[PDB]
């Protein structure tokens, strides 16, 4: 992976690539790494994919249960605490590196959560194997209280640097923009990589495979 | 206080007028037992208990109703002595747990609250019965001053300047209201505690009695101690002299 | 404790005519670093018995808390019974072996000193539960340096006066400072007597360094 | 309706008292302790000629040197006898010696008041045992006879009877028993007293007889063995 | 890390660097290692980021309830005792070097050290973390009995700057906190504000 | 990690006669290359008729002795009699086997009188394997004491010597001589030799000094 | 390799309004082949199939435990299971064994009840869902199966075009793998019929 | 009448009948006496024959080298409680290698006997004990009840017709301290004598003596061992 988050003027931008790997082979060219926690909080995930999915779903479930009881919009601190205290309890065996971001009644908040259960609160965070490349862009180009379109450009460039430089990262750039009154889940925000068109034809024609046995079962 | 077709058989059962009779009957146990008093002076707390001797065959010091809960905390009991000792053990353990966790002597008001919560827990269920015991707790500190608390079978905890529990509790409290304890030294209080006990004691109906005395204050360097024989015997001489 | 952290080095003890004297420097070493230069490694148990501990200081602080409470619990009853030095020694053997057998040892080596009913007590306790009595005791490097000197004197003179025992310890603490690299020239002297237990403030051993000039 | 651990105003436990009453319904048993050994006798009380008398065992061996006769609710004794058997073998395993008659009796007696309702295990006893036991054995202290009841009280007896007719049997022993009689006299006396109190006619099938002596192990008397002693009218 | 706490008359002065390392990469160049536990009680965290954090959060919960129940402003010693219990019981599982410093109306300014073993000792000043190794000599040579609050602020800032200079696993920004009866006051030193001791060679 | 064992040296010896039993041990307690104490007799009395000697890891020896004493009273309370030497030996076997997978680093030798007043000796291994024999050595020096005893008490390997019954005097001299011989070669053995003698009337103790080096 | 102990190779492919699923037929312990007619593709309800590659035990164990929950689901609910719902059930099953996983990587292919829409996905040994619009593979010849599918697969294939593609892909990928082969079975799923075929293949 | 079924039910008078009925068991049991001097503590117990052809039931039991007990009430409850006392004594010697102080053991009984008197479906210990002991504080005579209350005694007697034994000990309590071991036992069994009806007196069959003190450990004297004490039979007047 490459996942990154930014705090801008109006709220939060979250970014992620779409590459999943098994060994040194690409398993999924288009996987969703920005996860729903609540209608106002989203969470990026890196590391062990299955750990990423289940940890992000359990906390999302637990917050809905919480927000139904309170009748209030859930807080990014609660998402932070829930994720932190779990990942710590499992001594880092749940391999989930997280970029948590959302907008509260308190305002815009961004967190980075480590598999061992250590959290940081920062204006810009990067996680994943492409984090160094993404963090380099932020250190060079980040400015305080920037505009939405400008922050969208920044995060996408950070993800791009992770894609074109980290072998564990590739394919599409995903974005999630969260403000006080709006949420944009931009799935394919940018498609910087495409498969070359097959100008040679290898379509195996009908009757080119030898069959030994055939059974046809009809249905409703 | 009457209806008892149920209602009064379990502590988990309210009476139609909203009372827990099992707690009230547990309070009757302390009402039948002999009187115990404690007075908060300017520089400490003094305890006094009328210990009724059932037989002259018992040693002087048997059935001691004065207890050391912590090196700085004293305990005077009234009611069912079996429950009293087990409540002292609970108080002992609560006081030692505090030192083992926080490194200092447990503040009396916190110890009193903790123990009272335990007392209260025995008033809610059919599985257990309330303690038939009222107890007082006394302590003195240079930072907190003199402190005196009393806990009844229900689990209620209050701070006192003077307090009486037992057979003649109402009779004793009228004698303590005569004293200016806030200005008195705990050396003078011993004399007055002994007097109140002797007055309240029933000469004809109850037999002979032993007077038990303890104190904690400036005079005893903050440690809860039994009042020395020479000072105790002086107060007994004085208390009998008050009976003119 | 699997790995000790802040540790104390040698603890010494020798009984004399009248009571027992125990010595220990006031250092808590963190490996080769001398981190805590002002810590007490001797505790008063009760009026008749005291304790000095080698090894992990955090574990010593635990035992100090547990024994501390035990003595308090006895003095509550006021029945006229109190733990003898031999009793505390017995209890400590039971505690240390129990933890050893749980494969979670208290990383300590104790010296118990006491005076009760005319005779003076001196006992040793391992982190494994090895316990015995001896007229002189030394832990850590003290075993290799101080104890030899302590035994040599007791060979010539089995019974010592308080002064003779005290200045012997002075001599032993001087050698330890020369030769042990985890020691410190700031120690406490603890003494059990008929009067009770006294621990004395910061003490330094006078050192000689004349041998510097005679190399050539 | 009360709990099983409720005291009567006299200072006894209802369930324990009623468990003693159950013995008064059981078949009568006699044990006699003599210098030459211990003998145990019990009536079988057969209700149908179709029932096999050999299957009714009221006298059982615990070890080679200890026998036990029982009266009352026979079904209850199953556990008590088994626990006694396990105790004797555990002792041999640990100490390489045989348990004394007193020790076994005491071990079983510890189980008597192990009953209750609240604060119980996943299989604790709900009520006392409705049986009385006679332990006859031989150890270093010679031959002894012990009697246990549902209350847990165990005591050495020179001669004791337990059962429905233990009233007349005990007073009959206080006439015949001499503290220096032989084992042959003891067996003779017990069988005589047994036939005095039994409803059915005494023969070599409706009774059970066993002896333990310093010379030889626990011996169960067969039909022929019984005929030899029954013949004395 | 480097962490430091100095006790003065009316309270305490706390100081820490701002570097969080994951190997040889600074994961967070501006970290608040000074954690508030109560109104006047702080702790300095060194060692495992997740370990120290979890302990801190548990002590905050434990002391919070304790204070309300006791109805007193919490003792610094008490907060240090809650750290000790946890750091000692789980000494084999945690990597935590804590310094607890604060104020209470009973004993005033206090500095307690809880190293990796789980021992507890009160000190005039305490230093911890990997960077504290390089400043033992300076701290022993500079420290004076009875320093004023403003001098203690200078003293901590100087020691930390020297430690961040040499130690690789320390650096970034000096964070200072002063706690006295009146409350807590915080300040941050950036670039030029860090006491410069010039590169001293030929 | 951490070793829960220490070798503390020490050797125990026992000889069974007709009306007596001798349990002897050196008094040195060691660790590594240094001596803990010169006064540590390993032989310990249990009843009027039984004496035990423990060598090896002293931590276990102390614990095991404290377990046996407790168990002796437990037996006494339940069975209303003192435990016999054979019963103590049989019990110790079960106590040692209870720790089969965490062994007591311990060599026990029991000496005393049997139920007919004759001398009895029982030898043990760390895990409880035991038997009755006439003489046995156990400990750091057991390999040195044994061959001489097998020759002198057991009359083995000699051609024509009529097996003369053991006397108390000859057995006492034999005990003293083997330990003196052991102190010459084994580093763990020395200082002083403690001897326990079990007979009809109580238990007697005798002490002979040994090499201190 | 733990996965290479039994070998195996499982593949799924999307057509127009159809979906194909193929597998190898060898059951072997390391070098030795044992059975030639070993089942790896399992029916989960008319137009829904799961293919399991990996350790032969867990290949069986998961199928048997998945069918357990499927039957309870289909009885409690008054409906057949949806392809997305089964995927989540597998992910749940496999993640319950997070720190002691079943050594199998499932491949699901089927048509959506009512809307008869094609669906394909693959999963982890710890149950991470991965949906695609072209193909999914799992097995010891993971790499070989990818090379074929990336070069043969076409966007909109009819049932017969789809059959020929998955057949060639499974067949030629297997031929470069030592522990995979001994025949290939193919299931093609249409709205009205299912076509099961075994291909003519190398047996070495 | 509806409050006497459980220990957890308080009566309107502030009493617990189940604890009070349990105390009746002590009265129903055979009488026993316990007295102390400055050096020795003596227990004298009267044994009962269930049907004088069986042996007289045991009354005095061992606890430790310095503590022994006399029982009154339920035997099975007596043994259960005795095992507890034996266990706490063995624990003390294991850990501290010193004899457990009598007073401390008695207060451990006071806590253990309390627990059941406050839980539902439980019952009090239907036994009263007379504890004789010797420690650093000298000889001790202690009394326990079904109510977890315990007493420190100069002299004590419990059981059937123990009132007459109590009045003898009342009369002669001023003589116990400076008096010697041989006279102590005489005073003990002379009190036990007073419980017996005027027809039957003390014999080698029905008397048990337990002695613990300065020089000797706790020893039980039963049959032929009891005759040296009976030799000196002062004879009974009334
Ligand atoms: C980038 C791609 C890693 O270079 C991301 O961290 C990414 C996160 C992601 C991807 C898809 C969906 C959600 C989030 N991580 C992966 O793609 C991940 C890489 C990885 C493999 C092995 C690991 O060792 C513990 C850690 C990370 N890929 C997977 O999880 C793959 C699909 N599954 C496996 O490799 C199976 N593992 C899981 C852990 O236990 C051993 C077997
Ligand atoms: C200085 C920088 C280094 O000693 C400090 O001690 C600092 C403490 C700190 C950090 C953040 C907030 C408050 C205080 N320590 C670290 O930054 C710490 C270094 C460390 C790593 C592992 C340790 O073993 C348990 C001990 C110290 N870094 C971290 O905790 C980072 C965030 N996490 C990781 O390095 C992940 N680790 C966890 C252990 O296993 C290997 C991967």
């Amino acid at each position: 992976t490459t996942i990154a988050g930014v705090v801008y003027k109006d709220g939060i931008v979250l970014g992620a690539d779409t590459r999943a790997t098994e060994g040194m082979v690409v398993a999924d060219k288009n996987c969703s790494k920005i996860h729903f926690i609540s209608p106002n909080i989203y969470c990026c995930g890196a590391g062990t994919a299955a750990d990423t999915d289940m940890t992000t779903q359990l906390i999302s479930s637990n917050l809905e249960l919480h927000s139904l009881t309170t009748g209030r919009l859930p807080r990014v601190v609660t998402a932070n605490r829930m994720l932190k205290q779990m990942l710590f309890r499992y001594q880092g065996y749940i391999g989930a590196a997280l970029v948590l971001g959302g907008v509260d009644v308190t305002g815009p908040h961004l967190y980075s959560i480590y598999p061992h259960g250590s959290t940081d609160k920062l204006p810009y965070v990067t996680m994943g194997s492409g984090s160094l490349a993404a963090m380099a862009v932020f250190e060079d180009k980040f400015r305080p209280d920037m505009e939405e379109e400008e922050a969208k450009k920044l995060v996408s460039e950070a993800i791009a640097a992770g894609i074109f430089n980290d072998l564990g990262s590739g394919s599409n750039i995903d974005l999630c923009v969260i403000s006080k009154s709006k949420l944009d889940f931009l799935r394919p925000f940018s498609v910087p990589n495409k498969k070359g068109t097959r100008l040679g034809r290898y379509r195996c024609e009908k009757g080119t495979t030898a069959v030994l046995t055939e059974k046809v079962t009809p249905l409703e | 206080s009457s209806i008892g077709t149920g209602y009064d058989l379990s502590a988990s059962t309210f009476s139609p007028d909203g009372r827990v009779f099992q707690v009230e009957y547990a309070m009757k146990a302390v009402e039948n037992s002999s009187t115990a008093i404690g007075i908060r002076c300017k520089d400490g707390v003094v305890f006094g208990v009328e210990k009724l001797v059932l037989s002259k065959l018992y040693e002087e010091g048997s059935n001691k109703r004065l207890f050391n809960v912590d090196r700085h905390v004293g305990m005077a009991v009234a009611g069912l002595l079996a429950d009293a000792r087990s409540l002292a053990d609970i108080a002992r353990e609560e006081a030692s747990n505090f030192r083992s966790n926080f490194g200092y002597n447990i503040p009396l008001k916190h110890l009193a609250d903790r123990v009272a919560m335990y007392v209260h827990a025995y008033t809610l269920y059919s599985a257990v019965r309330p303690f038939g015991c009222s107890f007082m707790l006394g302590s003195y500190s240079a930072n907190d001053g003199a402190q005196l608390y009393m806990i009844d079978p229900s689990g209620v905890s209050y701070g006192y300047w003077g307090c009486a529990i037992g057979k003649a509790r109402q009779a004793a409290k009228t004698e303590i209201e005569k004293l200016q304890m806030k200005e008195m030294t705990c050396r003078d209080v011993v004399k007055e505690v002994a007097k109140i006990i002797y007055i309240v004691h029933d000469e004809v109906k109850d037999k002979a009695f032993e007077l038990e005395l303890s104190w904690v204050g400036e005079l005893t360097k903050g440690r809860h101690e039994i009042v020395p024989k020479d000072i105790r015997e002086e107060a007994e001489k004085y208390a009998k002299e008050s009976l003119k | 404790t699997q790995n000790p952290m802040v540790t104390g080095t040698s603890v010494l003890g020798v009984k004399f005519d009248g009571g027992v004297v125990i010595a220990a420097d006031m250092l808590g070493s963190y490996g080769s670093l001398a981190r805590f230069r002002n810590i007490s490694r001797i505790m008063r148990v009760n009026d008749s018995t005291m304790l000095g501990a080698s090894g992990d200081y955090a574990d010593f602080q635990y035992l100090k808390q547990v024994l501390g409470q035990m003595v308090i619990d006895e003095e509550l009853l006021g029945d006229g019974h109190s733990y003898s030095p031999r009793a505390i020694h017995s209890w400590l053997t039971r505690a240390m072996y129990s933890r050893r057998s749980k494969m979670n040892p208290l990383w300590n080596t104790m010296v118990i000193g006491g005076y009760a009913d005319g005779e003076s007590f001196l006992g040793y306790v391992d982190m494994l539960g090895v316990a015995y009595e001896a007229p002189s005791l030394a832990t850590g490097y003290g075993a290799y340096l101080a104890q030899p000197l302590l035994r040599e004197v007791l060979e010539k003179q089995p019974v010592l006066s308080q002064t003779e025992a005290r200045e012997l310890v002075e001599r032993c603490m001087r050698v330890l400072y020369y030769r042990d690299a985890r020691s410190y020239n700031r120690f406490q002297i603890a003494t059990v007597t008929e009067k009770g237990v006294e621990i004395e403030g910061p003490l330094s051993a006078q050192t000689n360094w004349d041998i510097a000039h005679m190399i050539s | 309706d009360r709990g099983v651990n409720t005291f009567s105003p006299e200072g006894r436990l209802f369930q324990v008292e009623y468990a003693i009453e159950a013995i008064k319904l059981g078949s009568t048993a006699i044990g006699i302790q003599t210098s030459e050994g211990v003998c145990l006798a019990v009536e079988k009380r057969i209700t149908s000629p179709l029932m096999e008398p050999s299957s009714i065992e009221k006298i059982v061996e615990i070890d080679a040197h200890i026998g036990c006769a029982m009266s009352g609710l026979i079904a209850d004794a199953k556990t008590l006898i088994d626990k006694a058997r396990v105790e004797t073998q555990n002792h041999w395993f640990t100490y390489n010696e045989t348990m004394t008659v007193e020790s076994v009796t005491q071990a079983v007696s510890n189980l008597a008041l192990q009953f209750g309702e609240e604060d119980a295990d996943p299989g604790a006893m709900s009520r006392p045992f409705g049986v009385a036991l006679l332990f006859g054995g031989v150890d270093e202290k010679g031959p002894q006879l012990f009697h246990m009841d549902p209350s847990g009280t165990f005591v050495q007896c020179d001669a004791r009877a337990i059962g429905s007719a233990s009233e007349g049997a005990q007073s009959s022993l206080q006439e015949v028993y001499h503290k220096s009689m032989t084992l042959k006299e003891a067996i003779k006396s017990s069988l005589i007293i047994l036939k005095q109190v039994m409803e059915e006619k005494l023969n070599a099938t409706n009774i059970e007889l066993a002896t333990v002596q310093p010379g030889q192990n626990f011996h169960m008397f067969t039909k022929e063995e019984l005929e030899e002693v029954i013949k004395d009218i | 890390t480097t962490i430091m706490a100095v006790q003065f008359n009316g309270g305490v002065v706390l100081g820490a660097d701002s570097r969080t390392t994951t190997g040889s990469y600074i994961a967070n160049r501006v970290t608040d290692k000074l954690t508030p536990i109560h109104d006047h009680i702080f702790c300095c965290r060194s060692g495992s980021a997740a370990d120290t954090q979890a302990v801190a959060d548990a002590v905050t919960y434990q002391l919070g309830f304790h204070s309300i129940e006791l109805n007193e402003p919490p003792l610094v010693h008490t907060a240090a005792s809650l750290f000790k219990e946890m750091c000692y019981r789980y000494r084999e599982d945690l990597m935590a070097g804590i310094i607890i410093a604060g104020w209470d109306p009973q004993e005033g300014g206090q500095v307690y050290s809880v190293p990796m073993g789980g021992m507890m000792v009160r000190q005039s000043f305490a230093i911890g973390g990997s960077g504290s190794s390089y400043i033992y000599g300076y701290v022993d040579a500079t420290y004076r009995e009875g320093m004023t609050k403003d001098e203690c602020l200078q003293f901590t800032a100087n020691a930390l700057a020297l430690a961040m200079e040499r130690d690789g696993s320390s650096g970034g920004v000096i964070r200072l906190a002063a706690i006295q009866e009146s409350g807590v006051e915080r300040q941050v030193l950036l670039g030029d504000q860090i006491p410069k001791f010039t590169i001293a060679t030929l | 990690r951490f070793s829960p064992y220490a070798f503390n040296g020490g050797t125990v010896l026992a000889i069974a006669g007709e009306d007596f039993s001798i349990v002897a041990s050196d008094t040195r307690l060691s660790e590594g290359f240094s001596i803990h104490t010169r006064d540590s007799p390993k032989c310990y009395k249990l009843t009027d008729k039984t004496v035990i000697g423990c060598s090896g890891f002293h931590g276990d020896c102390l614990t095991l002795t404290k377990i046996i004493e407790a168990r002796l009273k437990m037996y006494k309370h339940s069975n209303n009699k003192a435990m016999t030497t054979g019963a103590i030996a049989a019990m110790l076997s079960t106590i040692l086997y209870s720790r089969r997978f965490f062994p007591y680093y311990v060599y026990n030798i029991i000496g005393g009188l049997d139920e007919e007043g004759k001398g009895a000796v029982y030898s043990f291994d760390p895990v409880g394997s035991y038997q009755r024999d006439s003489f046995k050595a156990g400990g750091s020096a057991s390999a040195m004491l044994q061959p001489l005893l097998d020759n002198q008490v057991g009359f083995k390997n000699m051609q024509n010597v009529e097996h003369v019954p053991l006397t108390l005097d000859r057995a006492m001299r034999l005990v003293k001589d083997v330990f003196i011989s052991a102190a010459e070669r084994d580093v763990y053995t020395g200082d002083a030799l403690r001897i326990c003698i079990v007979t009809k009337e109580g238990i007697r103790e005798e002490t002979v000094p040994l090499r201190k080096d | 390799s733990i996965m290479s102990y039994n070998g195996g190779a499982v593949m799924a492919m999307k057509g127009k309004n159809c979906v194909a699923i193929a597998a190898d037929r060898r059951f072997g312990i390391q070098a030795q082949m044992v059975t030639t007619d070993f089942q790896k593709i399992f029916p989960m309800g008319d137009r829904l199939y799961i293919g399991l590659a990996g350790l032969a035990t867990d290949v069986q164990t998961v199928a048997q435990r998945l069918k357990f929950r499927l039957n309870l689901y289909e009885l409690k609910e008054g409906r057949q299971i949806k392809p997305y719902t089964l995927m989540s059930m597998v992910a749940n099953l496999l993640y319950e064994k997070r720190f002691g996983p079943y050594y199998t990587e499932p491949v699901i292919a089927g048509l959506d009840p009512k809307t008869f829409k094609p669906f394909i996905c693959s999963l982890d040994l710890i149950g991470c869902p991965m949906v695609t619009d072209d193909f999914v593979v799992s097995g010891t010849c993971s790499e070989q199966m990818y090379g074929m599918c990336e070069s043969l697969w076409e966007p909109n294939m009819d049932p017969e075009h789809l059959f020929e593609t998955i057949s060639q892909a499974m067949l030629n990928a297997v031929d470069r793998d030592a522990v995979s082969g001994m025949g290939v079975i193919v299931h093609v799923i249409e709205k009205d019929k299912i076509t099961t075929r075994t291909l003519k293949a190398r047996m070495d | 009448n509806q409050y006497d079924n459980d220990v957890t039910v308080w009566s309107p008078q502030g009493r617990i009948h189940q604890i009070e009925y349990a105390m009746e068991a002590v009265k129903q049991g055979s009488a026993t006496v316990g007295l102390k001097s400055k050096t020795h503590a003596v227990l004298v117990a009267l044994k009962r024959a269930q049907s004088e052809l069986a042996a007289h039931q045991k009354k005095i039991l061992h606890v430790d080298n310095h503590i022994g007990i006399s029982i009154a009430g339920l035997t099975a409850d007596a043994r259960l409680l005795c095992n507890f006392m034996r266990q706490e004594c063995l624990d003390s010697r294991f850990v501290f290698d010193r004899p457990l102080p009598v007073s401390r053991l008695v207060s451990l009984i006071g806590s253990k006997t309390q627990i059941p008197t406050q839980r539902y479906g439980r019952r009090p210990y239907g036994v009263g004990l007379l504890i004789a002991g010797y420690d650093d504080m000298g000889p001790h005579i202690f009394q326990t009840c079904p109510s977890a209350n315990y007493f420190d005694c100069r002299a004590m007697s419990i059981g059937a017709r123990s009132q007459s034994a109590r009045t003898y000990l009342e009369r002669h309590m001023s003589e116990f301290m400076e008096c010697n071991l041989d006279e102590l036992v005489k005073h003990g069994l002379r009190a036990l004598r007073e419980t017996l009806p005027a027809e039957q007196d003390l014999t080698t069959k029905n008397v048990s003596i337990g002695i613990v003190g300065k020089d000797l450990e706790f020893t039980i004297y039963d049959d032929d061992d009891v005759s040296p004490f009976l030799d000196g039979l002062e004879e009974r007047p009334q």
